[PDB]
RNA sequence: GGCGUAAAGCGCGCGUAGGCGGUUUUUUAAGUCUGAUGUGAAAGCCCACGGCUCAACCGUGGAGGGUCAUUGGAAACUGGAA
RNA sequence: ACAUACAGGGGGUAUUAAUUUGAAAAAGAAAA
């Protein structure tokens, strides 16, 4: 939503293309839609969509529009601190925190996502729909919406050694 | 800082359709309008008075976004005083975010002038003279009067918000800060940059466009 | 249907490929400037001629050869030219002299890029990756507006389309703009794919 | 048994198989071999680190996932404990200590039977050594020039390996934490694969 | 998981059974929590160890398994009484 | 009080018809 942002090496992964169609006089405007995430695997992770009349173009218009939107990540040794239910457009993604050695247990467009987010161990479930910029969006719409420990316990007075980690 | 007796016809609203997130900056009601509170009005403008001076000591400019009429000829002619930049006239959709074209059209008025001693007066047909006459008098017309836009403005003025919408929509998508007249219906209670002032009367517009005017100038004179 | 732009732009602004006169026999003239150019077309499989200009003044032919590649036409030091001159002097029964120039800016005219787009095309590449690579090289040594269009069986295809990829200003109707056109066919395994080249230059 | 090429089955993969000399020809095998071949899917990654795990080893594939399902029994990383159950193997540990040049003549080594578990013939590559285990070579056929050849290039004993070479008896010590396996497989792409 | 338009709100009341039920105080102990004892056979799943040259297999030992029963406590919530 | 648009039902406007069975404009990039 911010500024263009080229801290490090950044790593392109191209979750789908699709050929859509515009009806005019004559045949039809037909181009290349090209949903692309980026991310630089510690942490910052974010996707874009972009289209253009062909292919490479639209990957790369996806590269550098998907720059804006990185998110944070926080995360605990290439883990997400809790479970989430990351929610868009009915087309949720249940995340599950997990052990070290355990892969990126995720479907198709939300391990695209999760595996350069520099997350490596997780148990994924992709709930409701399959549509890929939908769970692409429920996975960041996840993954935003994330809770690190030292920033809830610098919310509420109760900092270290408070709780329970 | 100012002054709450400075403050003869800078106080008031349009009211007739308030936004209530401006509930805590109302005075009181007196005739039909809901006239807005000074003790914080003052206090709000000495933090912008800290906070334009102190943001931007490295390379820092505002941009005057004043396009209202009555709000326009305040920023016209106190941002060369100041020696900052600024849009009067027709600010446009895009040009924070689409920096990328309009340096074609921040180029192009100083283009006409590269053209003006090596060659323009007839030596082209007639009928691209004055229609080229026509694209400098637009492109000092609608671009604004910025001309030394090198970067993005670290910082933004913005004068009539509620009815400058794009204004604001490339500030919060660029995260640079706001500073605006808050008239009745702005949307802005979540950033503590802004003035909670009247913008109805040239005056009212005036003597708190020109503090911010000269509140840069007190950022100038002392650390560079 | 889109005219050419050198049909449009012989005697305006751009000269004839022939600069000589004939009234009373004129098909012993014409038809052997087609011979003589025919047998250029031989040494344009490695030459890469644009054009030949034909200068029958009385006798001899000061005949004008734009190559793009000038170092092939002449051989080591000037052996090439004197060989295929004799073969033409064999070959039309009257006198000529090579004029050779060199020409450089190779991918600013439209006949050796339509050659080279046709002899990438004859090679089996991919006719989108030529394309923007011609483009782009030719807007990198400064151009204004290249049109690009190939045609036909595209890449091997079962229905002809027409791949044209044009960028900048290619404007066929403002009459004072020398623009090069030239369509060289590719004989490829699946057909016959013809380029068009349409470089707009001011 | 794969029984198979080993060189072919290596230049898809991508990895040696054998060490070195995989070399000159180092793109595909098959008619479509150097004709610019394309882009791996996400199953394709992980079948082919699954087969660079399975063929290096030469195991067929139930062996391969029976030793998966007892990897994840063990208290750990599930990649990296695969990868020293498979390394403990009987065949990867006669090869691993040198007493032959290659992993299928350690399997032709241990399987017609000439060497010795602690005093016992075991004439099986399946065996998972345990730590603390000596491998004996069989007295009988220790004079056999399969072994004095390749006992006699030394061949980079690791540090989970003591070999003793003038007794041709070596001890398997530890077990081998990851970074003295071999180094060229990614173990996270064979737990991914086992969840598919 | 839903019910405006995709399949889905009885056409709408009066109501019986049933389900749920505002605040405080005292008390009980059926739900609830916590503990002991009996029991949930052996074989099986799981963990560990040994025997088959390893494994399958086999054996040993532990864990786990109930809306179980008897019984000792706690009273915040739901239930019973005032 | 003054302008130009959109919201819904009160009640508006029926010139005077008939349509044709079956396949071929498919569609794609990761780099140089």
């Amino acid at each position: 939503a911010r500024r263009e942002e080229e801290t490090k090496e950044f790593e392109e992964r191209v979750v789908t293309i699709n050929r859509v169609a515009k009806v005019v006089k004559g045949g039809r405007r037909f181009r290349f839609t090209a949903l692309v995430v980026v991310g630089d695997k510690n942490g910052r992770v974010g996707f874009g969509t972009g289209k253009a009349q062909e292919v490479p173009e639209a990957i790369k218009k996806a590269v550098e529009a998907a720059k804006k939107d990185l998110v944070v990540v926080p995360r605990v040794e290439g883990t997400t601190p809790h479970t989430i239910t990351g929610r868009y457009g009915s087309g949720s993604v249940f995340m599950k925190p997990a052990a070290p050695g355990t892969g990126v247990i995720a479907g198709g467009p939300v391990r695209a996502v999760l595996e350069l987010a520099g997350i490596t161990d997780i148990l994924s479930k992709s709930l409701g729909s399959n549509t890929p910029i939908n769970m692409v969006r429920a996975t960041i719409d996840g993954l935003q919406n994330l809770k690190n420990a030292e920033d809830v316990a610098k919310l509420r007075g109760k900092t270290v050694e408070e709780l329970y980690n | 800082m100012k002054q709450l007796l400075e403050a003869g016809v800078h106080f008031g609203h349009q009211t007739r359709r308030w936004n209530p997130k401006m509930k805590k900056y109302i005075f009181t009601e007196r005739n039909g309008i809901y006239i807005i509170d000074l003790q914080k009005t003052v206090k709000k403008v000495d933090e912008a008075y800290n906070f334009l001076k102190q943001v931007s000591e490295d390379g820092g400019q505002v941009l005057f976004v004043g396009t209202k009429k009555q709000a326009q000829e305040s920023v016209k002619s106190e941002a060369e005083r100041a020696g900052q930049f600024y849009i009067n006239q027709r600010w446009l959709g895009g040009l924070l975010t689409n920096y990328k074209t309009i340096s074609k059209r921040i180029k192009r008025i100083s283009e006409i002038e590269k053209m003006e001693e090596d060659g323009l007066f007839e030596v082209l047909p007639k009928k691209e003279v004055v229609e080229l006459k026509k694209e400098y008098d637009r492109l000092i017309k609608f671009l604004g009067g910025i001309r030394d836009m090198k970067s993005m403005p670290q910082a933004l003025f913005v004068v009539d918000p509620r009815k400058e919408r794009n204004a604001i929509a490339e500030a919060r998508k660029l995260n640079i800060p706001i500073v605006g007249i808050v008239d009745t219906n702005c949307d802005p209670d979540e950033i503590d940059y802004v003035i909670p002032a009247n913008d109805d009367a040239i005056r009212a517009v005036k003597l708190l466009t020109a503090k911010m005017a000269d509140a840069i100038l007190e950022g100038q004179q002392g650390v560079s | 249907q889109k005219i050419n732009p050198i049909g449009l732009r012989v005697g305006i602004i751009r000269d004839w490929e022939a600069k000589w006169y004939a009234e009373k026999d004129f098909a012993s003239l014409l038809h052997e400037d087609l011979k003589i150019r025919k047998f250029i077309d031989n040494e344009l499989k490695e030459a890469s001629v644009s054009h030949v200009e034909i200068e029958r003044a009385a006798n001899r032919i000061n005949i004008a050869i734009h190559t793009g590649k000038p170092g092939m036409v002449i051989g080591k030091g000037g052996s090439e030219i004197e060989k295929l001159r004799n073969k033409l002097n064999a070959l039309t029964d009257k006198k000529v002299h090579i004029n050779v120039i060199e020409i450089k800016k190779v991918d600013l005219d439209a006949r050796l890029v339509a050659e080279n787009i046709a002899r990438q095309l004859e090679n089996r590449a991919s006719f989108r990756r030529v394309q923007k690579q011609a483009i782009t090289r030719a807007m990198k040594l400064g151009a204004k507006g290249i049109k690009t269009q190939v045609s036909g069986r595209l890449g091997g295809a079962d229905i002809a389309r027409a791949e044209q990829y044009s960028e900048g200003t290619v404007p066929l109707h403002t009459l004072r703009a020398d623009i090069d056109y030239a369509h060289a066919e590719a004989d490829t395994t699946y057909g016959k794919l013809g380029v068009k080249v349409w470089i707009y230059r001011g | 048994r794969f029984r198979g090429s080993n060189w072919k089955k290596s230049r898809r993969l991508g990895i040696s198989l054998s060490g070195t000399g995989k070399e000159k020809r180092p793109y595909a095998p098959g008619q479509h071999g150097p004709n610019q071949r394309k882009k791996l899917s996400e199953y394709g990654l992980q079948l082919r680190e699954k087969q660079k795990l399975r063929y290096l080893y030469g195991m067929t594939e139930r062996q391969f996932r029976n030793t998966f399902d007892i990897a994840g029994k063990k208290f750990g990383v599930h990649g990296e404990n695969f990868m020293i159950l498979l390394a403990s193997r009987l065949d990867a540990v006669v090869y691993s200590l040198g007493l032959a040049r290659t992993r299928r003549q350690a399997r032709q080594l241990v399987n017609h039977g000439h060497i010795l578990v602690d005093g016992k013939r075991v004439d099986i590559p399946s065996y998972s050594v345990k730590p603390g285990q000596t491998i004996s070579v069989r007295e009988k056929s220790q004079k056999l020039n399969i072994i004095v050849e390749s006992v006699e290039i030394n061949n980079f004993v690791p540090e989970y390996l003591n070999f003793d070479a003038d007794s041709l008896t070596g001890t398997f010590v530890r077990l081998p934490e990851r970074s003295e396996l071999p180094a060229e497989i990614n173990e996270q792409l064979i737990v991914e694969y086992y969840s598919r």
